[PDB]
């Protein structure tokens, strides 16, 4: 809840700094394919297995 | 995700005298939550051994139809010992370690003169045992032998260890264990291995 | 994880604790008092979390003053006992403490030496070894302990329990406090091991 | 493990003088009923048939390969080769983490011997009067192992199966009404063309619903 | 388990505990928890033990390959780093082994534990097992390079007790062995409810 | 276990197994499985065997606390009304399913009550770890009867799923709610005949004894 | 998890007009033993007794709550408590935690005002079944079970009842790992009961 | 499930599965999915089958209190925004329903899963419904009869049962006019024979 | 893989037992409900929502 | 997506829709879900865009070899085989196809999604095929003429992209015969302005 | 939050003397297109009109607690009071963390003051000439903003508005062509019935496929 902020300005490691830092709340110049989040390709246009049983699969 | 083990214990019990080994197995096959059959025959015989299996029933099976290649080869100059066949199911058992059999073995026999059974876990360590029982109903049947025939506990006389109190008390064994065990089976299949010969028995359990 | 090894003789109580503060990196301190003096009659240490445990000892104590003075509650190693044990479960399925304790002294019974674990669990025994001790010094104890023991024995005891710990344990520990309980009021030693 | 297109459960007794294999030709993908002409009793020879269920994918594969080893060898098989065999090929794609998502049933008639036989995707397998796969084993198998079915003359043993299959379409969701029965007996080995049992409801009825 | 060796004065001293477990239930209670390779040269399984006994019977194997080839018998440097080689093979795929392969080099007692963590420790004192740590308190107080050979094996006799004692997992027969410049002798197998 | 329940012209045929089990251990033989709710209603669960008790239980005391402040036999309406309350603000958690059979005054009625508080008006119902193996029995068998035929369906159901499952066995129990009243058949067969196993002695010497200490009661 | 923490075991088998009621004295702390005098049969009376298996904490407290409410109970109507409302009471309390219930199986032994033999059993949360020929809680629940129900008949005399009772224990605590080695016997008759200690294989 | 509601020339008219099931498992194929709210409103319930009964049972009540205090007839539009807030309040209950009355003039009101409660036409339910869209799109007719909305509700709850795993058993019908309730009955039997 | 075989027997845990057990491959009275594993009340027999972008909500 | 294949009087007619989407973003609304593998046989794709693809491209070139290799017009059973294999070889490959084509009679082959193959004298794939199962199963009727099927594949695509969102668009059809292939196009005005 | 049945989008721009707002007619569960004649522009007063997507029970909620603030208080409100009360709703909402998956755009006229206002699910708000929410704001925003909107009458804009809307339909799944636009000028407020969008689908023709 706190957020433990200042764990990391408190304590020597054996990145929580005092202040609370922006966007609290990689090393590869990546760049996004869409501007959706995630997308990146086509979706997987199928009609998808739902129902039938999932935890009793050998019972056929 | 995938679980390649079903299990099938019912129990299966051991017992060497002094010239004589007893081994008794429930022919019961159980599925989860069900009985597939219950007249599945859990102990094999390898010439004059009796092999005993539980746990996985397939697995069991593949790792007996090994041991009954590997003896085959070997006996192409001399009949194998009940000693070098344990060994060789403990070899056989430890190449599986990292996908193991789900069968405890209990490798039975006479070297001459001296019965022998073996115990064995599924990776392989086989010990010289005098009385074991594998399954699920191992530890409902174990306490009986430890009291009754290898006498533990027993601060006064002993009663003699005969060949038919033994029998007596298996089928006491196992009707206590096919009580309290769901697992264990509804017939009881008792063999007798004497130096020169062995004979097999059947008996019935409650079948519920 | 902290270490803590008592012992009762027929007319006496010895708990031996580990004086040394620690964190998992650090040690803040070498000899802090970890006993409560209760009437001079009962002797409890302690253990486990400092912030819980100081808390609930501090509450214990002050729980049994008020009991005997405004209740004449008997204050032997039994009733603090069964008040930590109280104090301990309440909280232990809602807002657990983490801490454990030792209580020792002279009931009209006799010696007592009570042991109250994290989740309140209560037993009598003639010799205690708690946190790390549980699994180094009960074979030291059984080897060495019996019941006709005299004070000095029982303190060379404690030595060794927690010399066991000093040359195998990995954690660090130097100074040991033994507050010993008896007829004549309650004795405290410090050794540096 | 393939668990997309999953045909339901096999049941296959033996009688006094043959061996009885039924199935549904239903095939769902999840909740629906994708294919309903889905086949899966296959005859692996003279005096034998083989019945499968499960993952529909892994059936054909199984059936290819049987196909294939059925083709290959210049000698005949019984029942229970085809028995060791199919065990050895399922407890082998176990054994190698690939298992089939496939329960199969060899049903077959030796010289004297009557075969009624399951083997489950995970190689394990069994031999009795009565075997069924899948939810069948919970429904149907309970009510079939009711009657002394060694005794039961050709079409007694057919009318329990349906009747079997019936229960088993009333009470799954993953089975129809639509079955096929495979029969083998001494000199006969018959697969009949896939027909639909008839089923009542009259139980539903509650006070006075007009009957439409 | 519990297992105890260590060296003093007058030679070596091995003893065991022989319980073998399966979670709560107690499988077997005379397991033998030494594997001797040759007369001077023995190894003390602890943990798993189907992985301890296979890798150590291995071991017997390479120790026996050896003498044929050189006419001499291995030394136990090189008994220990076969075994320790074989288990680190498989360093990080779960596998649990903890052993001391003790005997003597010529003239010299040497201890080595080893570990499925690929470790290996030559020492004068080691515990392995669930009552380890029991031991060690026990030898710890009463330990001492310069014990007579009785004095040696009741300590060691008593240590395992007193583990098997306190401890669950362990409390079989009390095996007990002595490794001299000669050989080992199995001094016992001391049942603990008969002390 | 294989708690049955089954409906007929006048009158309810509720029939469980007498077996409880924790994993594959056998913990309570001869189990009684109904459990009494009313004059004119029984109810038999499958599930947690607490709470099996306890929610049976407090449908016991509010249809009590009605009939004796009314003067007036409960409803198996109201009876399964209290079980739905009560189970289903617990999400489950509370796992008790129920086969609610009575008859009241506008006659027999069967309910099937689920852990989470749904309900279902049925004709027959099959519960517990045995239900598939009973319910292929009652697919097959089920008609319009009379209390002896019901009686006869019922009880081959529970013998089927005893048979067939592994977590059902011993007795059956059997309990007929009719509108002349309830009436049981405890252990009303005994298709899990064990064996005539013989007594075993130990000699008294086997046995040492410390210390012994002997108390009074007064 | 928290119930092998501590280990231990109860039986209580019914014999003819007496009651043979019997735990280990072991107290774990895992795999260590930290006392071998424990015991965890607690007497109301010398003819009311229950045991507890598993936190041990919860099995003390819980005593304590027993014992408060058997005495208010008394107290209310001057006849002594059935063991058959003592165990339904046990059971009730259990209940009251239904959603943190205590770790513990309590058994309950005693006679009858009738002078009967009485024992039941109850799970985490009260779920109680009352026993006529034998009943066990603990680790070596299963391996108490096996042997008594091989051993077990009925209307045992109470020597004889003894006698078994203590053979069953001692080869079921003998297979149990956190099975104890000092055992204690309370044989329960109408006349009150006798606190029998035993000993094992002192490992 | 699949459950319908068409309103055609002079009411409602629900049509209905029978099977209830979990898993592969059919633990019953009787169940009455049409459940009565009062005399003159009849609902549908889709989703979990302990919330839906749970929400019915307390739409039962409050229909009826409002109808005492209104001192008139059930509003179908009433039990439905009542159904609505429950619903929309407890996010925990997952509940989809359709209901459908007669008070003055014939209503279908559908609430999804969220609380979104629509006035409809038609409206149809249930995991069986989504392979009759198509089949209910084309063949809908407004101011249908009796027997034309029969005949629509019986060929595309049939439809559903012939693909749905999850659906089966005799169609149970339910047509609320202005003078009552009247039941039908669609026999499986016909329906899987065809 | 080896499935630390032991590793309580080895060490003091400061329950993989010396010889492995049925259970690699609670204390409260409980039955099944159904045969089935994990299933023991209706399912829920809506129709269920699919497709759409879980990945980007707020992007109505 | 709604893919389609319908067996009528001496031909083949596949049907489907344009629109690719990428969550709620259609990445495109021209993309040909036909592909052909030879000049007479043709494979509607659904599933993994790349994998699909992948299959296609492979089953192409195999078709063409073993056509040559025996000098016999290309196969369609050939293609559905050589597509099952893959399909069945390679789990991680979400694919399934349906390939139609006419080498000497006109046939369906279906590619589940987990590499099951069936036969099949009208099918139809992709997401939007949920809603128009129980509008097949009424329509179909065996032995159409061209303008039947047209219009059957043009009523059931048509009902498929109104109710599902990830199909859309104009419908593109093939009619594989035996005297070639010739295409059609239902503009997306005339579906979405009707 | 809910996430169950979503409306698409919302476009409102203002232009000379007058606002528009326009949202689709169509409501989705999931990949299913459940319901075609869900409006979601609601008029506040005699002077603005509110248009909403997300969630339509999350809509629903909130237009129901509007309309009750609306006949509760005896005061009229400006556009902007709206803003500020809708804003303050949605803030309060996520503040609590039970946020409306809401977004909503408030539009109106006062004395010759134009107000056109974005609030989204957490209560996030802003004013702009052409504000557009969901998906719009990155497929018809970058196309609307284009076109100087604050000298188009109300006829360019409204065309304006149906060629967004049309690109919207083309380039989203959960956009159709059915929409409903709503106006307010100065002594005007009008919410047209809901109008199909005519589309083209003419690129993909290609040279040699049969038109039909």
């Amino acid at each position: 809840g706190f957020g433990n902020v200042g764990e990391d300005d408190l304590h020597p490691q054996i990145k929580k700094g005092a202040i609370f830092s922006p966007e609290e709340f990689d090393g590869i110049d990546k760049t996004d394919i869409f501007p959706l989040k995630k997308k990146r390709d086509p979706d997987s246009d199928h009609f998808k297995k739902t129902g039938g049983d999932d935890d009793n699969p050998f019972l056929y | 995700k995938f679980n390649p083990y079903e299990d099938n214990s019912g129990s299966t019990v051991s017992i060497r005298l002094n010239n004589s080994i007893i081994i008794a197995a429930d022919t019961r096959h159980c599925s989860e939550m069900g009985i597939y059959s219950r007249n599945t025959s859990k102990i094999f015989r390898i010439g004059d051994f009796l092999l005993t299996i539980t746990g996985f029933y397939a697995d069991g099976y593949e790792l007996y139809n090994r041991l009954k290649y590997q003896v085959q080869i070997y006996e192409s100059f001399n009949k194998i010992s009940i000693h070098s066949l344990a060994n060789l199911a403990s070899k056989i058992m430890y190449s599986k370690r990292l996908f193991p059999y789900y069968s405890y073995v209990t490798l039975s026999g006479f070297e001459g003169d001296n019965p022998y059974v073996y115990s064995f876990d599924c990776l392989g360590h086989f010990e010289e045992v005098d009385s074991v029982c594998n399954g699920s109903g191992s530890p409902l049947i174990q306490p009986l032998l430890d009291s009754t025939i290898e006498k533990k506990n027993w601060a006064g006389e002993n009663y003699e260890v005969t060949e038919e109190y033994v029998k007596d008390i298996v089928r006491r064994g196992f009707n206590a264990a096919s009580e309290r065990d769901v697992k264990t089976g509804d017939n009881v299949e008792i063999w007798i291995i004497k130096k020169d010969g062995m004979t097999k028995e059947y008996e019935r359990l409650r079948q519920d | 994880m902290e270490s803590s090894v008592a012992l009762k003789g027929n007319d006496f109580v010895i708990i031996g604790t580990d004086s040394s503060v620690k964190n998992s990196y650090l040690v803040l301190k070498r000899e802090e008092d970890k006993f409560y003096n209760i009437n001079n009659k009962v002797v409890f240490t302690y253990l486990g979390d400092q912030g819980d445990a100081f808390r609930t000892s501090s509450f214990i104590n002050e729980k049994l003053v008020y009991e005997e003075i405004q209740n004449n509650v008997e204050i032997t190693p039994k009733v603090t006992a069964n008040v930590i044990q109280k104090t301990l479960y309440d909280n232990l399925r809602s807002h657990p403490k983490n801490c454990y304790f030792l209580v020792g002294g002279l009931s009209q019974d006799g010696p007592e030496l009570y042991s109250v674990d994290l989740y309140g669990s209560l037993h009598e025994n003639d010799f205690m070894a708690v946190g790390i001790s549980t699994y180094f010094c009960y074979g030291v104890l059984d080897k060495e302990y019996h019941k006709n023991i005299t004070k000095e024995d029982g303190i060379k005891i404690i030595q060794k329990c927690f010399d066991v710990l000093k040359q195998r344990c990995s954690v660090d520990i130097s100074n040991i406090e033994i507050k010993i309980v008896s007829k004549e009021g309650v004795e405290t030693i410090n050794k540096v091991l | 493990m393939k668990n997309f297109v999953i045909g339901s459960g096999v049941i296959s007794l033996r009688y006094k003088n043959g061996v009885i294999t039924c199935t549904d030709t239903q095939a769902s993908y999840g909740n629906l009923c994708k294919f309903n002409d889905v086949r899966r009793i296959f005859r692996l020879s003279s005096n034998t048939l083989i019945s499968l269920s499960g993952e529909i994918s892994d059936i054909q594969f199984l059936m290819n390969e049987l196909n294939k080893l059925n083709e290959s060898d210049p000698v005949k098989m019984s029942p229970r080769g085809y028995l060791n065999l199919v065990q050895g090929i399922l407890y082998n794609k176990r054994s190698r983490v690939e298992p089939l998502n496939v329960s199969v049933s060899i049903v077959g008639v030796d010289d004297d011997d009557f075969l009624v036989s399951c083997v489950n995707h995970l190689g394990n397998f069994y031999e009795d009067n009565i075997v069924c796969t899948g939810l069948s084993n919970m429904i149907a198998l309970p009510f079939l192992r009711t009657c002394n079915v060694l005794d039961l003359e050709r079409d007694e043993a057919i009318s329990l199966v349906e009747k079997a299959m019936t229960v088993m379409c009333y009470r799954s969701c993953r089975s129809s009404n639509r079955i096929q029965i495979g029969v083998v007996e001494k000199g006969l080995v018959d697969i009949s063309d896939p027909y639909v049992l008839n089923t009542d409801w009259q139980v539903g009825h509650n006070e006075e619903e007009i009957v439409l | 388990t519990t297992t105890l060796a260590f060296i003093f004065q007058g030679g070596m001293v091995i003893a065991v505990d022989s319980r073998a477990s399966a979670g709560s239930y107690i499988a077997s209670q005379n397991v033998h928890k030494v594997i001797r390779v040759n007369k001077h040269l023995i190894g003390t399984m602890a943990g798993g033990a189907s992985d301890c006994y296979f890798w150590e019977k291995k071991m017997g194997l390479y120790a026996k390959l050896y003498e044929l080839k050189n006419n001499k018998r291995i030394s136990v440097s090189a008994a220990s780093m076969y075994l320790s080689n074989c288990v680190y093979s498989y360093k990080g795929q779960g596998l649990s082994l903890g052993s001391m392969v003790c005997g003597y080099d010529g003239d010299k007692p040497v201890i080595y534990y080893v570990d499925d963590a690929g470790q290996r420790l030559s020492g004068d004192l080691f515990s392995v097992g669930s009552g380890s740590t029991i031991a060690y308190g026990v030898l710890n107080e009463s330990y001492r390079f310069d014990l007579t050979k009785e004095e040696a094996l009741n300590l060691g006799k008593k240590a395992i007790w007193h583990a098997t004692h306190r401890d669950a997992y362990s409390g079989g027969n009390v095996n007990l062995y002595f490794m001299d410049k000669n050989g080992w002798e199995h001094l016992g197998t001391f049942d603990v409810d008969k002390f | 276990t294989t708690i049955v329940g089954v409906k007929y012209k006048g009158g309810v045929v509720i029939c469980a197994d007498t077996r409880s089990t924790s994993g594959p251990i056998v913990a309570d033989k001869n189990c009684s499985k109904i459990h009494y709710i009313s004059d004119n209603i029984q109810a038999c669960g499958a599930g947690t065997s607490a709470d099996i008790t306890r929610v049976t239980r407090k449908a016991s005391k509010v249809l009590s606390i009605f009939s004796k402040t009314y003067n007036r036999l409960p409803r198996v309406s109201h009876c399964v009304r209290t079980c739905q309350l009560h189970l289903h603000p617990y999400q489950g958690h509370i796992s008790a399913a129920l086969v609610v059979g009575g008859v009241d005054d506008t006659g027999a009625h069967l309910y099937d009550v689920y852990p989470h508080g749904s309900s279902n008006s049925v004709s027959y119902t099959a519960l517990g770890s045995g239900s598939l193996a009973a319910i292929s029995i009652l697919e097959a068998g089920y008609k319009d009867m009379n209390r002896e035929e019901a009686m006869e369906l019922a009880c081959a159901a529970i013998e089927a799923g005893i048979m067939n499952d592994l977590y059902s066995g011993s007795n059956i129990d059997v309990c007929v709610i009719s509108q002349e009243g309830r009436e049981m058949f405890r252990n009303y067969k005994k298709v899990g005949v064990r064996n005539e196993v013989p007594k075993f002695q130990y000699p008294r010497s086997s046995v040492k004894i410390l210390k012994e200490d002997i108390y009074k009661y007064i | 998890d928290i119930s092998q923490h501590y280990g231990g075991s109860l039986l209580a088998m019914i014999g003819k007009s007496s009651v043979a009621f019997l735990s280990d004295k072991r107290l774990g702390s895992g795999p260590i033993s930290v006392s071998k005098n424990f015991t965890k049969i607690y007497s109301l009376t010398p003819r009311l007794f229950f045991g507890f298996t598993g936190l041990v904490s919860d099995g003390e407290m819980l005593f304590k709550k027993i014992r408060k409410n058997y005495n208010l109970f008394v107290q209310d109507n001057n006849k002594d408590m059935e063991p058959s409302e003592l165990s339904n009471m046990i059971s009730y309390i259990l209940y009251q935690k239904r959603l943190q219930p205590y770790y513990v199986a309590v058994i309950v032994c005693g006679m009858t005002l009738d002078k009967k033999p009485y024992a039941s059993s109850m799970d985490c949360i009260g779920a109680m079944k009352e026993t006529s020929e034998f009943v066990t809680s603990g680790t070596a629940s299963k391996n108490l079970m096996g042997l008594s129900e091989a051993l077990f008949y009925p209307e045992m005399e109470d020597e004889d009842l003894f006698t078994t009772s203590v053979q069953t224990f001692l080869n079921s605590s003998d297979r149990d790992t956190f099975g104890g080695m000092g055992f204690e016997c309370l044989l329960i008759n109408p006349e009150g009961y006798k606190r029998r200690e035993f000993v094992g294989r002192c490992d | 499930t699949t459950i319908m509601a068409v309103k055609y020339a002079d009411g409602i008219l629900i049509g209905a599965d029978c099977r209830t099931s979990m898993g592969t498992y059919v633990s019953s194929r009787f169940t009455d999915k049409l459940t009565k709210i009062s005399d003159n409103i009849y609902c549908c319930r889709s989703g979990s089958a302990a919330d839906t009964q749970a929400i019915t049972q307390y739409i039962t009540e409050l229909v009826q209190r409002s109808s005492f205090i209104d001192k008139e007839i059930p509003s179908v539009k009433k039990a439905a925004m009542a159904a609505k807030d429950i619903i929309y309040r407890y996010p925990n209950m997952l509940a989809g329903l359709i209901i459908a009355g007669y008070d003055t003039k014939p209503r279908i009101f559908n609430i999804s899963l969220g609380g979104t409660m629509t006035e409809a036409e038609w409206q149809i339910g249930g995991s069986g419904s989504a392979y009759i869209y198509g089949l209910c799109d084309t063949t809908f007719k407004p101011n249908m009869n009796l027997e034309e909305a029969l005949e629509f509700v019986k060929l595309a709850v049939t439809c559903a049962i012939k693909r749905d795993n999850a659906s089966g058993g005799c169609i149970r019908m339910a047509s609320i006019t202005r003078e009552g309730v009247q039941r039908f009955f669609y026999s499986g039997d016909k329906i899987l024979n065809s």
